[PDB]
């Protein structure tokens, strides 16, 4: 509908509440009723995507927009915006040091990797040379190799 | 998204085969229980608010989450948290009346793990949360319909944790 | 319900953004339900409405819309 | 901000304008245009929806 | 040291977090606190001794 | 510290425009074959080569 | 025609049009003398053309005029020598502006809807327009058969 | 966005806890030095396009490569792109001036620069050294200004110029 | 996205040289092709639904995937099956007409793979019938047209795989 | 990981410059402080388990966590208890020498939130914990060497909540 | 991993509280149930591979599973859905020894749809394999050891669904 | 990991159809290039350093990348960097000899997409890399050779962007 | 430095700072200020320590600036004086840090793969070193000579 990314955390929020209360109606409802709708396309154009050489880009955008402006985006089956916005307030993730397809499923018999090509699902993440991993000991607890 | 007759046709247009016995077994289970589901959900309607108030009063509230520093803490995490909470008993009573958990994996279980551990929701808490619902609303509906509830209750908890 | 508006609507950011053009001054029919967002949005980019006259309603019913 | 050298120097895109005046088969590529647009395929010539 | 095939002595969050917090595995102390259940006061004072 | 990151494809913006390019790109955009006058605008563009 | 079509494409792009969309409207307008002269080939002959084609289409396809088909009988047989008069028009039409948008934007749109109102089998219309096709480029030289031969493709392919 | 107050604000909100005397003390520090980063920042309003292009060209002086073929500065495009990269360093650097907290920085200007830069071939080196030589020029010229303490002038560029970085030790 | 043309002078833009005698020889060799490369294009917009509907006809038609339980089963998995080898010869026909495979992999073959094999896809097939329209359109335009689309074939076919 | 120095080198090697007067007046800084540092790391290597047995007894003792249900119950919770501010106040320790908060992010705060989330650990009753913790070493060591202390022990429960 | 004795201990502890009479009773039943249990784990433990081959026999032969294009093709994909169903097998007499389902989610249903999602593994048929072994154990140790083996084996069709 | 010949066997297998006179043409075209992909990896595997260190000489020496700021700046970013261009020109030498790139996209693009974007490692500039890469063995091994090797780089630089 | 090598040696043994590395790094900090005058020292006098090094280097290693050689040329030459460069800044750095830890983990982890890879003779670079060793010793007192000899000294010892 407007041709591009949700380009914040509190734009997430505010149209999260907004599906919330009333559904797709009420959703499509407060997109096309905006101010940016209405500023961009006015009453005849169609909506068209607002790619880099078209408009302005921000850098905390880029990286979603990127896939959105593609078509394996209703393949991400996994919300990419909120959970950038939300995380990148947050300390680091649990995630492996380089990617993140490279957590293994813990069961008895591996190759198991969610692996890049089936589902997307990438959050990358920059960790340092020196970070160290939380690892749970199985075990009482207390033997916790760091610490004893 | 698919109920139990929807699964029951994919499965045989899938082997491509008419629809044998077990097909028409299976379709009058889902015919003889459907009364019932159909009640439930008109009861669950009833109550949606009052389910989830009582599951917030037995399990989160009083406790740390609710307190300073707790992921329930501001005006606005607790409005999250009570529309959440709405979210999965209404897709709990979806998934009742279909007979079929397709709807919770496809519309709820999706991407919900990254979201929660992108925002640092606790997932055992709302876990805990979602089994204080079940209860609740097998209080409700009674035994059976309270199974039938508590079974794709704990398939959302099981797709979270 | 829908509203048969006609309204003009100068954008006033056209030349900052230097967007092609589209025409202002239309005659559209706008659903009851979101002709309030609309209407509310027109007085924001600031332009005046021409007419507004309710086209498929039958005014004063309570359901039926 | 962007610079209009960065705009020239662009992959310009079509912009489809709804006019009423316009000739019969712009109207349809027009509206192909929405239908490509809102449902990220042209879902009619491809199902007929 | 020579002794012992390996054996699993770690898990990551996320496989600590698969395997204990679903349901039938879960306890019941587990991230919200529990109230203590004792029986009514008046049933207790309506018995037939102390 | 920057915490996250989002998947930084590299993305080539069209840095001029040229003759086949402009047709095939104008073609594209409408999701469609190149008709035959586009054919012959690259056509005469080889030939005045 | 190919001025519509450049205008029309500089239109929705917001800019003017560009120096190898002059050259082909030029290109155009120098050819158009070849392109007349393929319209009056067309036309000045369209007696045989439309003859020939229906009696080689109803030697192909001789149900549509056997009992049961659509153009059985002197009128249904006299309104389908008339559909292939409006498809050798529209062919003229289409080889004089230089683009199929007059073919396509006259009889092409919703040919499928209309000839499934009247109960017609479309490929047999696409024999005929292949029948014409023939007869045609039996008529000219060869650059010329070719030039008229891609608007006698377009017509068939927007068949099929 | 977060200023210092807002910062303070956060920090004892978590704990539900009301100020206490170093709390007043702290808040006392960014309202007697708030003053001076407001003249710091009109002064910076008077010559922002001055500044930027005297950092621009004090950049290309200090890396020649840039302005000359392989160089990514290369055209008036890529050019007029960099120095607008510029402006938004001084912008931003000036919000964060204000605000005395480097949230600005991080919610708008550093999240996720390094995804663009590194995909569209810009360098994040140069990059670096520009948003330093904006920097000293502003140092000097406010230093030149009557100020006696810099150190807030230091806070934003410092930040901007240790997370835009690349750890290698 | 560049043709043979963008792409040499970003060669000698890149090393900021101007255009020396070998680009000249390579403009001048794609001068000559060129209108070569207009007659094919136009020879494949004449029979865009044929040469797709040959080679459907010569690879999947009767085998298990248009049967019951194949990926081509369905009358919108068929649609979508034409729609994608529609694709790949407009696309083809592009990249043919730019002497250059950029818009390849820039707008086909950029998430093509996990699309595929997110859906379910079969790779090997739809390599298949990618090489069995790439035989027809070169039985279609001759032998050297027919080499110079193929090797854009056999880029699509090398980035699916 | 990185003191005050090597950020301070890191920032010049970034920048390719060399020490100006700006990175040599903040190693002047961490050099007159460094003394006070490490008076104040040996003062708080003197009373380790006082200062952490002296933050239970503020915050964690006699309340709901203690008492069965709670998260610091058992005796092998309250032992991991223990070994838990004792990482907090062993590593702001080390925060505090090193001048530079980065130990703190890279090896305590990097998988904390998730793990204390996937546990079922209270958040806000350990950020208390690590406050009365603070107030303690605060009261140990004196008014510059407590701020100093915590500000690195706001960080770990800024990076916490 | 707990069975009903440690379960009923694990809620007499977390309430804090001594062994009631209602936890008297619940040891009671199972105390009363252990023999039947050990006596069908006995006659489990006896026929486990013909309990696998029938269910093999009832469900999953002669279908299309087995046959080219199904997940049952190779030799390599047999003996690994027979070493499936001997783990379900064995985990279902593990849960009905113990009397609690514990050990199931806890070592068979923990990552198992994720696992069977990502293989290709079909679920419906490994499901139906399931009840199947679950019918012919019902018929080998009797009516009600059949239904409390049965309870389980809908435990694992459960939250393998 | 599959070659030409087990890719082939693969298709007819899925099938379940005999080798028919299509796949006896393609193990045919393959069992004619053989000679010439294997002369070609012994070219290769004579000139594995020169290659590599022609491409740093092309692309990544005297720019930004190597200069201070830069991701190929330090000696270890140096010896990592020498280290993946010698395991692209490694994996495209056994894509070469296999005759098809399941093992690039099985154990080179799997997840490298997301380790470089971890890391920070420019995509654009190590694609320059390998296509410098493309061009000296290309110039190296003659022209269907390099051809032949250029597929796969261009499958490699296709994945990676 | 001392304090991140004594924090992180601390930190694998799950204890806080003993006494003896408190006092170490106690120590480190009241030598700062030598190490600082140490550091200037090195850092003014850089043009006649990198050009007097070269020169003795080339004069002692005549082989490598003949045809044939790596350094050869007029910018080969240039490229062997900034490596010069490069390592007599990391000295500088591992002067002022107290330990080897920035010329260890900046210029010297993968230094015989990339000098392998550059087809550069390793013993070269460690008499370049050497040279440079020689005109910074020759600069300053005895023991400001032994403290900064004792880098260099890790520098030539991590090269062979
Ligand atoms: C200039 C001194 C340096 C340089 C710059 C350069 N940048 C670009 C392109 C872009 N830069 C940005 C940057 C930002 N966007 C933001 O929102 C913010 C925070 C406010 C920043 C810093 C973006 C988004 C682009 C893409 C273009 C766009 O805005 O849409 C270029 C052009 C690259 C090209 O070749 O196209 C250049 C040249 N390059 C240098 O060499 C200097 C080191
Ligand atoms: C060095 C950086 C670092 C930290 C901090 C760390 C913490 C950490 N704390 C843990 C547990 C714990 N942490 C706590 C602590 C608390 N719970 C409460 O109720 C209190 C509010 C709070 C203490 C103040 C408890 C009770 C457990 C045990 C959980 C359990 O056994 O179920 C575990 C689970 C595995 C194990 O005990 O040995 C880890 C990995 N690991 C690390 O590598
Ligand atoms: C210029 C674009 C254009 C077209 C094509 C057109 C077709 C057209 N064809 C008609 C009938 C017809 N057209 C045909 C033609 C055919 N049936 C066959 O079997 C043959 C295959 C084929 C011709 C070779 C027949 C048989 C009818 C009569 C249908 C009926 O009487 O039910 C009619 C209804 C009667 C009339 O008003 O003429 C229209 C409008 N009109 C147009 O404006
Ligand atoms: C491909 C077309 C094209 C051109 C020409 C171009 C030029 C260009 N000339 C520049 C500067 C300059 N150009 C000149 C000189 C001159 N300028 C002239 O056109 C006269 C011939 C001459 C004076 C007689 C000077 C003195 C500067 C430095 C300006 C400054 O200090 O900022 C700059 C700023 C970067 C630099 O220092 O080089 C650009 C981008 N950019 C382009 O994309
Ligand atoms: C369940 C939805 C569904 C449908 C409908 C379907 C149709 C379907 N019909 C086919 C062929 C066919 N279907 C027909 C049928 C007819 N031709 C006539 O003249 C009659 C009017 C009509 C039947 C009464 C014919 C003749 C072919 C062969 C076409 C050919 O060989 O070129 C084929 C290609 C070969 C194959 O794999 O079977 C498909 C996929 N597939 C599906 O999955
Ligand atoms: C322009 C570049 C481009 C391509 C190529 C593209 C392909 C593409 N093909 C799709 C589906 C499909 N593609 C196929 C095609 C095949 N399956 C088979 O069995 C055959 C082997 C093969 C055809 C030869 C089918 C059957 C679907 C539908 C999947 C479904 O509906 O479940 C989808 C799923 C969404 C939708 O149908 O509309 C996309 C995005 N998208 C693009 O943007
Ligand atoms: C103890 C708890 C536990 C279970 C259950 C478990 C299952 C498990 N089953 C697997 C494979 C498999 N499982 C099946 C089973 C089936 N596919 C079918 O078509 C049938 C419907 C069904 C059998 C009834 C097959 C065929 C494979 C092999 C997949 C392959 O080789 O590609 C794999 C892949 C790795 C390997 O084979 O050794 C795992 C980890 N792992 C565990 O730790
Ligand atoms: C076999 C498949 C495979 C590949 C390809 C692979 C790559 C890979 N490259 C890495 C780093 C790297 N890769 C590069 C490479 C580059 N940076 C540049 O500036 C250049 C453009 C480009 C080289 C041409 C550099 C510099 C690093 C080190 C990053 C660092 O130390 O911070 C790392 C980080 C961990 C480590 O160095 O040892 C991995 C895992 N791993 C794999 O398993
Ligand atoms: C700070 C740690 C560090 C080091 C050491 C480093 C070295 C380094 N030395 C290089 C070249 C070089 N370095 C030398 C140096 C020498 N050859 C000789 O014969 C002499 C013995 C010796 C110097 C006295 C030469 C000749 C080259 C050019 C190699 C070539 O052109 O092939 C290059 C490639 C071009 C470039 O980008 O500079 C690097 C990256 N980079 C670093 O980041």
């Amino acid at each position: 509908i407007l041709g591009r990314g949700p380009s914040s955390r509190e734009e997430v929020q505010e149209y999260f509440a907004i599906v919330s209360s009333g559904g797709l109606a009420a959703l499509v409802d407060a997109l096309v009723d905006s101010q940016e709708y209405a500023d961009y396309f006015g009453e005849e154009t169609v909506p068209y995507l607002r790619g880099l050489g078209q408009e302005a880009q921000e850098c905390r955008n880029w990286g979603m927009q990127q896939d959105l402006f593609k078509y394996s985006a209703p393949f991400r089956k996994v919300p990419q915006f909120i959970t950038t916005f939300a995380s990148y307030n947050q300390p680091l993730p649990d995630q492996h040091v380089y990617g993140s397809g490279n957590d293994a499923l813990e069961i008895q018999f591996g190759a198991i990797f969610p692996k890049a090509t089936r589902s997307p699902s990438a959050s990358p993440a920059p960790f340092n040379k020196d970070t160290r991993r939380i690892l749970i000991h199985r075990g009482p607890g207390i033997n916790n190799q760091l610490g004893n | 998204m698919q109920d139990a007759i929807t699964s029951v046709i994919n499965s045989a247009d899938v082997q491509g085969k008419y629809l044998d016995g077990s097909a028409m077994d299976k379709l009058k289970a889902y015919f003889t229980t459907g009364a019932l589901r159909v009640r439930a959900a008109s009861t669950i309607s009833a109550n949606a608010a009052a389910i989830v108030k009582e599951a917030v009063a037995k399990s989160l509230l009083y406790s740390d989450v609710t307190r300073p520093g707790g992921n329930m803490y501001t005006t606005r995490r607790y409005a999250a948290c009570i529309r959440d909470l709405d979210y999965y008993l209404r897709y709990a009573t979806y998934a009742m009346l279909a007979g079929d958990p397709s709807i919770l994996d496809e519309r709820v279980l999706n991407g919900l793990k990254e979201t929660y551990n992108s925002l640092g929701v606790p997932v055992g808490s709302t876990v805990q949360a979602i089994q204080a619902m079940k209860e609740v609303t097998a209080g409700l509906v009674g035994a059976d319909a309270g199974r039938e509830m508590g079974v794709y209750f704990d398939y959302i908890c099981s797709g979270l944790s | 319900r829908m509203f048969k508006i006609t309204a003009c609507v100068p954008s006033q950011s056209r030349i900052r953004t230097q967007r092609e053009l589209q025409n202002t001054y239309f005659t559209k029919l706008v659903p009851y339900d979101n002709w309030f967002r609309e209407q509310q949005r027109i007085m924001k980019m600031g332009g005046k409405i021409v007419k507004v006259q309710l086209a498929t309603g039958k005014p004063g019913t309570n359901t039926g819309l | 901000q962007l610079p209009q050298s960065y705009f020239n120097a662009a992959e310009k895109r079509q912009k489809f304008v709804m006019k009423p005046g316009l000739s019969a088969l712009e109207k349809n590529s027009v509206v192909k245009a929405a239908y490509r647009q809102i449902f990220e395929r042209d879902i009619t010539r491809a199902y007929s929806q | 040291g020579e002794d012992t095939v390996p054996y699993e002595r770690y898990l990551t969050p996320g496989g600590y977090s698969l395997r204990q917090t679903r349901p039938g595995a879960l306890r019941e102390d587990v991230g919200v606190k529990v109230k203590v259940e004792k029986t009514a006061r008046f049933i207790e004072l309506g018995t037939s001794s102390t | 510290t920057i915490k996250a990151s989002g998947g930084s494809s590299l993305a080539r913006p069209q840095l001029y425009q040229t003759v086949p390019l402009s047709n095939i790109s104008q073609a594209e955009q409408q999701d469609r074959y190149l008709e035959s006058g586009e054919l012959t605008a690259l056509k005469t563009f080889y030939d005045s080569g | 025609s190919i001025v519509t079509k450049s205008i029309v494409n500089a239109d929705a792009e917001a800019r003017y049009l560009s120096p190898g969309e002059l050259d082909r409207i030029k290109a155009f307008v120098t050819s158009g003398e070849s392109r007349l002269r393929i319209a009056e080939t067309l036309t000045g002959s369209r007696e045989r053309i439309i003859k020939s084609a229906g009696d080689a289409l109803f030697q192909k396809r001789p149900d549509v005029v056997s009992p049961g088909g659509n153009a059985y009988g002197e009128e249904m047989t006299a309104t389908c020598l008339r559909d292939m008069d409006y498809y050798l028009r529209l062919i003229t039409y289409g080889v004089v502006a230089g683009d199929v948008t007059p073919i396509e934007e006259i009889g092409l749109v919703g040919v499928r809807e209309m000839y499934k109102s009247l109960g017609t089998p479309v490929d047999a219309v696409a024999q005929a327009v292949r029948e014409m096709k023939a007869v045609a480029t039996g008529m000219m030289s060869g650059d010329d058969a070719a030039e008229a031969g891609a608007y006698f493709d377009y017509v068939i392919g927007a068949m099929e | 966005m977060r200023d210092a107050v807002t910062s303070l604000i956060r920090n004892y909100d978590t704990t539900g806890r009301y100020f206490d005397r170093d709390a007043i003390e702290s808040l006392k520090d960014y309202f007697a030095s708030g003053n001076d980063r407001i003249t710091v920042a009109a002064m910076i309003n008077s010559q922002s396009a001055e500044i930027v292009k005297a950092a621009a060209n004090s950049l290309f002086e200090a890396v020649p490569e840039l302005l000359l073929a392989g160089g990514n500065a290369y055209t008036t495009r890529r050019f007029s792109a960099c120095l607008r990269d510029m402006d938004y360093y001084l912008r931003y650097g000036t919000y964060a001036l204000i605000a005395g907290d480097m949230d600005v920085l991080n919610e708008r200007v550093l999240q996720g620069l390094r995804e663009t830069y590194n995909s569209l071939g810009v360098p994040i080196a140069p990059t670096v050294r520009g948003i330093q030589f904006l920097k000293d020029a502003i140092k000097e010229m406010a230093a030149a200004a009557g100020i006696a303490n810099t150190a807030f002038i230091d806070e934003p560029f410092d930040h901007m110029t240790r997370e835009l970085s690349e750890v290698d030790l």
